[PDB]
């Protein structure tokens, strides 16, 4: 089958900088062009009980900030197998059992900035979607509870230019309204800043939905860091949003933060950063939403890793806030 | 098919 | 649905650019292979009366002089909506008025190195497929006159890299056998040679088909230019062309030029341009065309910058005639 | 039609270079995804009696030491008319006909790193895979002999950045169980390590497969390169596998080598190459396979080129072994 | 008056061309006798006021790779007339204002084969003693700058074959221990290889004597040529020489060579000379020198003309060294 | 008489040999002791003119990388005899004509790990200190010319397990203000990596010193070998010194490389050395001096000897730089 | 029993040996005169149950470049016993287990001179027929495969002036219409060149005849030696043929070559052989058969043994074609 999701946002954000220039060139109105094309099958083997499954998903065909153009393996793109019995082994490139707890529920709405690939520590605090991974999600025993299972190799051994490798773990049990999650992702042979880290993380959250229409999650992230010549962070993350759906609409506050990274028992001044979001969602129709979202984005002030250099986050290129109407349709 | 050349 | 459009030219290039090595190199016999595959729908959603619509575009999979690989979203991607009464409007990556009209009739055949992307003129002439574009696109009210519409962000302020933006407008006016055209296209805050660009393009053009065969275009196209240390650009262009279709066969004359380039008033000798071309196309079925075609591009002699450097056109690589054959197939 | 090969590949490599950290780096286990989706289709035209045929072939969406994500056309990427009485002839990007017979069955199983792309020779051996290509295919005449041939413009034509080009010619002939094979291929003006190349390749082989289940292949490879100054070199090489088919399983068996280089009547000593690979197959279901297979490569010590600059073969990345499973799904 | 130059050397040649016979038959012991005898008067007339000049110098005796006897004439043989405002003309047989500098400073010591008569180039690079030339010598003007210019017949034209032409100009400016030298040379109607070709040479150089015994000098070569079939030729060549002299003893140190040919914005491939050059001189006498040299000349290995054949070239021979003493007496 | 050289260099070594443990190993800070004790004295025999002379040196008593101690006879230790008239002859352990050069000038500053044991060809270059040595020590004839001369036993014919021996030949003559060096080296019988050996090496340098302060030395050397089984190598190497001496300072680069090894026609890619080294000297004395050096070696990257084992270079422990100050005293 | 070989050879061979007069003698037209007489017999002893065998065969009567003459006993002469269980035993003069096959098939047509005594190698590859030699031949056991195994004397020992020995044996396998081959030997104590060698030498093969009158063979033989010095020699060498037998005619075209021998390591340069051959066969009669053959010799161009003296080859006396018909007959 082919199967696609059309994804238009037309986002205007004000960036507030220190630099009029800088915040001239980030600033405006752009089209978040997200759509992208996929394509997925099974087969019966003769030979081979397991249901064997493939997927090749293309990229954002144009995204904010980026030209034009998407290839196809970009996204979710596998083979695997699969039994009602054990559940499923993908191989190619998929999400971590962690990421995926932090990009969804946790992620939603635009607080990716800060609870996605924000943060302050140094190494790599888990992987989002990452090639030459095995990845395994068994079934839902009971109706209740999963397991989600994965190791791959590193950003750098993907190219031949490293020997980075992660694993990874997360658990979800379903007790009436309320879904109870954990999750732990560690990276190690992480060549970053002159030196070689191993990183640990750890997720807990909760999601609730209820018959009178409330529906929400929040979400605690924890993440460690050691470097080769003994330097280690710490940093405290969180993530919550509530929801109120009653008809077509869908009401939607969000709130992530990063909280002062600790580096060598010292509390770093100013390396937090959170984000405030408010969002109204309609289901124009059962396969498309409509959404109008406005967002504020308070970053981190700066820090330097340890090559005295500065290091990069998603606040290095300025706080700002964005408002942004889209739709998103499925097929 | 195809190569790998440099 | 899936689409696409095959198309396939064998093209001999003959340079005489002063430069014998560098007329072996680019030079000589290239296949053009613009064939692109395309997925697009329509759908009508439940709550909202306007139908959705959205198209996502592949590229040329292998043009000459360049490498083969194209992604979904290089050529004309975007949502939209569309009602019978006010036209359909779309969001994403799509031509501009202006440029719809340079392109169609005004470039073919083989006149796109003058009239397309040729001229000597600063800063940004008009702007061609763009990302990051809304684009109305009116009715053709009393089947008699249409209007074309479009605001967007520029080349540099799709990466967050600049703040241009751009505007056009086009009309199209049917009297009888021949259709009026006339187009505008403001550029603004281009950032080259290290000055501040607007750019003014203005277009009027006509096209007819008569019940007798002969089919005609003919286009006056004026740009100014301003960089913001104070000096002014003004070049004006034409193209026009001239095609009997009889039977299962369309023999096609073609003629455009860019005339020499004012700055400041002095215009600068030998920076003109001008192409003739013969193109022969035979109707092999409903759904393809063959064609041979045969043209010589005389370029201009060159031109410094505001930055006391070269300017790049379409002649920076020298005069050429080309002879080519080619298929175009639909589905 | 679309179409597509889902194959992916678990591959554990152990390199021996004589650097440590890059033994690490280019070693280890990395997926290997040569999936990839084409579209290709036939079409009547009304007024040609040859049939137009055409084809669009992704490219590989997430192959080992690369990043994920591929363009449309990177494969074999064509326009063309075929005929039962003159076979078909093909435009655009398609394997060269020699190379054909270098790739299936001589470079299979992992046989590629000496026998397809290695070697020490300058110039250009041969292409693999050209666009602006024009490519001939005779019908199975007396379902008993085959021809190939084509011409095409070089990897720096393909750019405007040169004039090099190459023809090539291949024959089959069917003897019972017995496939006869034979190749040619020349290359021409070929611009490298400031010389100006021709290069020759003359390739013999034979395929076998028995009703006793074993099958087999063997060929042999010369080729000769001359640079403009005078300088001539000649390597050979050849590659042999063996088979035995029982049930659902294939054992096979390969070995290829590169042997030492002769510049200028001088034979230049460690400028051989060879590879033994062990392959077992489950032919898991009519349209796919499993396989394990490990292979042993030994390469060249290196080579300067005619520019007094190292010269690179697949042997600078070092000696390695590897072990691999992997899944092949046609549909 | 009578005059002579009593010159004999005594070389051993090594070849290295590739035969083994032609290293026998080219190389060798052999007496290189450039000795002349010359006659030489002035003439004050009683009815004309500038000084009446005339000179017969005759050949080399007995030169190496030549057979015995010289004719009087043969070397520079002229009629003039000298002032002291306006320096001296003179008609007849003498060295082009180009090849003057080209023999002395930059062809000694045994840097002939490869800067004097050396080289790839087409058509005819320069005269070096010609016939039918009227050269005019300016003044040393302030003691400080001089010309040097000629016209002449060509040689097929001195024949009555031809109308081939050229003419010529130099000029020298002394600037404290240097002397600024600047030549050109252009050769017209110059039938050669099928062809009729223009030539157009150009020269810069620099010499300089201090007072600690150190000279030098260093010229840069640059050679254009056109042939009526439209292909153009250019190659550039240098020349450079370093000298000690206290005493009895001058040391040298002598480099030239010319770079690969470039035809038709093409460089040919290894189409370069160069020679190394070192010579001890005893000076043991006013009025003679002796002296010891060994030099090796690296040559081109071959280039084809514009009729396909081999062209010419001081290569043809093979590469060569030499060693050699000889003896110099002036009167 | 008691003699010594009170010799300290602290040293810091920074690798890079592509294993980040040896590179902690092998670098890090050292301390080089190169002190020694001697003793010698002369004695007039009254039965034999010649004066008898004798010396005993002790070796370096803590050198880095080493462990402590040395022994009296480590260094130059020997008899020999001296007259005014023909010289002096010694019997013993002395250095070779031709490494005495290699040493001084032209290892100094730190360029012995490139230019003195530095280098990959086979069998042994020269030797440096030999024991078992015969060498005549030539006057200076005319207080301009000098000849050193020696014969001796190889390292493996000195402990009676092998038949090595050697020959070697030096000359100097000063011209002015410089001294001109040729050094000639023989080694026979060596037996190495299954074969057995013969070395040729040639060495052409010159020294001056300038009143105004400057100082410069460069060197030449050229390294045949041929072994038993008829393979030949040949590399070259070269070293050149720049130093300024004003008042109480001398200010130092040196440069040394050996290039590309050639075996049997083929050039080895990537066996060339070289390093750049700046040294600054204090004369603190008339009898000591304080100096500061820095040094940067980029070495090979290995090859195999002749019996397919890795061959033992000044390359094999990794590139590194290396910063020092040090003092030496002389009494 | 009487029995012989009546078979007779005219041929025209012309020599390229670089020398006139060399290529005279050698040249010429011969007549190589094949034919000999031997006596055989079976003989069933009264006491012992395995039949007693015996021959005596006679040498050729009148090879050319050879005199007239051959006595009873040069070629194959034996005594032995045979039995239907376990094959045949044979003492005497006979060919090894390997001369066989490398005789038959692999040395017709005309491929001996290469493929059969040719060869560089020191030591001895092989024996051909040897005297003082036991050979077992195993029956063919299940009509499938057989076993040939033999130890003997060396020619030395066979003198009494050595103590040279050797081992060998072959085996064959039926499978379907292919024979595969398989066959070693060892030789020992062969003294020559100054040392003591052994060598090892192995083959395989294969031949095949099919129904449609197709028949092949092809060897690959790989000879080893080793010297007391410690040299170690490595050579290849192949052998091929096709046959198409139609009525009464054969058309066989066969083709073998030695490759460049391997010393201590070192490939020694134009050390190679080979033979391209055609023959054209009538059968004459059940028993006879005339033939025309023509052959082409290109050999090694020399080299020197491990006493430094030239080392005798097939080579040795120059390159050369032969052109020859034949007839033999056999009662
Ligand atoms: C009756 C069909 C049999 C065909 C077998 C012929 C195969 C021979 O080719 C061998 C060439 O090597
Ligand atoms: C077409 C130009 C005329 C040719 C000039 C030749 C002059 C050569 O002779 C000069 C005096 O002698
Ligand atoms: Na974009
Ligand atoms: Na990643
Ligand atoms: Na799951
Ligand atoms: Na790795
Ligand atoms: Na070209
Ligand atoms: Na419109
Ligand atoms: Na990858
Ligand atoms: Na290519
Ligand atoms: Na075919
Ligand atoms: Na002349
Ligand atoms: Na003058
Ligand atoms: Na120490
Ligand atoms: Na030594
Ligand atoms: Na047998």
């Amino acid at each position: 089958e082919v199967y696609g999701i059309i994804a238009m946002q037309a986002a205007y954000r004000d960036y507030d900088s220190g630099d009029a220039k800088q915040d001239d060139n980030l600033g405006g109105m752009q089209l978040n062009n997200e759509s992208r094309i996929g394509f997925r099958g099974k087969k019966q083997f003769a030979n081979f009980e397991p249901t064997f499954i493939w997927q090749i998903e293309g990229g954002y065909v144009d995204p904010s900030f980026g030209g034009e153009g998407a290839g196809l393996g970009e996204r979710d793109t596998f083979v695997g197998f699969e039994s009602a019995s054990w559940g499923q082994v993908r191989l190619g490139r998929v999400l971590t059992p962690m990421y995926e707890l932090v990009d969804w529920p946790a992620s939603n709405p635009g607080l990716g900035d800060v609870y996605d690939w924000g943060g302050a520590i140094g190494g790599a605090k888990y992987q989002d979607r990452q090639s030459n991974t095995i990845r395994w999600d068994s079934p839902m025993y009971a109706d209740k509870f999963s397991i989600d299972a994965a190791v791959g190799a590193g950003d750098k051994a993907g190219l031949g230019a490293g020997d980075d490798y992660w694993g990874g773990i997360a658990a979800h049990y379903k007790l009436g309204p309320l879904q109870l999650d954990a999750a732990y992702e560690g990276n190690r042979n992480i060549e970053a800043e002159g030196q070689t880290w191993e990183n640990n993380t750890y997720l807990v959250g909760v999601q609730g939905w209820f018959e009178n229409g409330i529906s929400f999650f929040a979400q605690y992230k924890y993440m460690e860091a050691d470097a080769s010549n003994g330097v280690n962070e710490k940093q405290d993350a969180m993530s919550a949003g509530l929801m109120y759906t009653t008809g077509d609409w869908q009401y939607k506050l969000g709130y992530a933060a990063n909280f002062d990274l600790e580096r060598d028992g010292k509390t770093l001044s100013n390396t937090s950063d959170d984000v405030v979001s408010a969002q109204i969602m309609y289901f124009v129709d059962p396969s498309a939403v409509l959404y109008a979202r406005a967002r504020m984005n308070d970053f981190n002030e700066g820090l330097d890793g340890l090559d005295d250099a500065a290091r990069w986050t998603s606040g290095t290129n300025g706080d700002y806030n964005e408002y942004s109407v889209g739709v998103e349709y499925y097929f | 098919d195809g190569a790998n050349s440099d």
